[PDB]
């Protein structure tokens, strides 16, 4: 039925540079297009209408071509805040649908994580559990790897841990990885120890507290 | 400046129905057609419905036909999306948006989110990250709050009421395998001044309709009873 290909699916790329997002469709729709820039939670923003038509308060690096069954957005100089999905959208037949994304990412130098860990609060410690939180902010690349240490022994199937999307300033990335344990665990062991490793380091980061 | 915002956003359970709202404000509301468009499971977005400028035509994708009805109160600037035999594929980020109908969409609200499912919900707890000298370096200390075993998505978390932004980060949730989820906000500020700054992480669990409001203050140490294991 009325379908298109977004192209490249996923994209990175640095501070200035010139990136084309292509959209190509099933069968020629004469220009009715629109295309779209959404950063993860929040609300879609119109780029671009009529395939041609810059949006009003858009920064004008931004602006769209093409015609038939090819149109393109192109970004002349990236900006950290151009980071997000962009989505075409055809509106020449009922239903207007939506492309499927072009990711984006900025590429920048690498920066190394600040490690910081947090014991349980004591109004938790008093309901029976135990949260231990490593925190690794503003790094990039996203590939870090965090490894929880109990008195020296290699922890698994007991934390999770997840990553923000990109940050729309400096492009770096944050993670935040749990340690969870029932009080009575807690109390029978003393070092509690968050290991990072990231390409920024050299050698591994051990942020560590014992329970007092 | 042109403002759409959502209400609603809550569990149902399959088969059930839900009143959506979006109140507009900063342009002519009666000049324009209004829609819903929904961010799906996959993270597709999907139109839903349209109802024309005067509130007298209305528009819909095939697959809410039947169960979904769009409406507009011209006098009060309200959109609405009436919902009944609500199924799982419903689940999803609903935005109130301005339609240049037959076209495109200019602009979009936040979103409130559907969950479709027969568990409970639940509130959160909200425990603090305090800082301390674990939390330390370079002279900024790192703050936040815990906030534990609420389901469904989402928790939104401001800082001091809405005044303090900058230096914040609020991580994706994980689902535990209690079926609940959690996430963490942290903030970084200036270690200098943990004495006379006060920083208050304020959580809402609209599906659940609880509010919590959390001091995160750094503890002191030492106590006259204590031991050392």
């Amino acid at each position: 039925d009325i379908q298109m290909t977004q192209s490249p699916t996923s994209l990175s790329v640095s501070v200035g540079e010139t990136v084309t997002i292509t959209c190509r469709i099933s069968e020629n729709i004469y220009s009715n297009l629109a295309w779209y820039q959404q950063k993860e939670g929040k609300s879609p923003q119109l780029l671009v209408y009529a395939a041609t038509k810059l949006a009003d308060g858009v920064p004008s690096r931004f602006s769209g071509s093409g015609s038939g069954t090819q149109y393109s957005l192109k970004i002349n100089s990236l900006q950290s805040e151009d980071f997000g999905n962009y989505y075409c959208q055809h509106f020449w037949t009922t239903p207007r649908t939506f492309g499927g994304g072009t990711k984006v990412e900025i590429k920048r130098t690498v920066a190394a994580p600040s490690v910081f860990i947090f014991p349980p609060s004591d109004e938790q410690l008093k309901s029976g559990t135990a949260s231990v939180v490593c925190l690794l902010n503003n790094f990039y690349p996203r590939e870090a790897k965090v490894q929880w240490k109990v008195d020296n022994a290699l922890q698994s199937g007991n934390s999770q841990e997840s990553v923000t999307e990109q940050d729309s300033k400096d492009s770096t990335y944050s993670l935040s990885s749990t340690l969870t344990l029932s009080k009575a665990d807690y109390e029978k062991h003393k070092v509690y120890a968050c290991e990072v490793t990231h390409q920024g380091l050299s050698s591994p980061v051990t942020k560590s507290f014992n329970r007092g | 400046e042109v403002q759409l915002v959502e209400s609603g956003g809550v569990l149902v359970k399959p088969g059930g129905s839900l009143k959506l709202s979006c109140a507009a404000s900063g342009f002519t509301f009666s000049d324009y057609a209004m829609s819903w468009v929904r961010q799906t499971p996959e993270k597709r977005l999907e139109w839903v419905a349209t109802i024309t400028d005067g509130g007298s035509y209305a528009y819909y994708t095939d697959d809410v036909k039947g169960r979904f009805t769009v409406s507009r109160d011209n006098a009060r600037n309200n959109l609405f999306l009436q919902m009944s035999h609500l199924r799982s594929e419903d689940t999803g980020i609903y935005y109130c948006s301005r339609d240049r109908w037959p076209y495109y969409f200019d602009f979009w609200g936040r979103g409130t989110t559907l969950t479709v499912s027969s568990a409970s919900t639940k509130g959160p707890s909200v425990f603090p990250l305090a800082p301390s000298s674990k939390s330390t370096s370079g002279g900024t200390a790192a703050l936040g709050c815990l906030v534990k075993d609420y389901f469904p998505e989402p928790v939104t978390v401001s800082w001091n009421s809405g005044a303090l932004t900058s230096g914040v980060h609020t991580f994706p949730a994980v689902l535990q395998s209690s079926g609940l989820y959690s996430l963490s906000s942290v903030v970084t500020v200036p270690s200098s001044s943990l004495g006379t700054q006060t920083y208050i992480c304020n959580v809402n669990h609209k599906p659940s309709n609880t509010k919590v409001d959390k001091k995160v203050e750094p503890k002191s140490c030492g106590s006259h009873h204590h031991h050392h294991h």
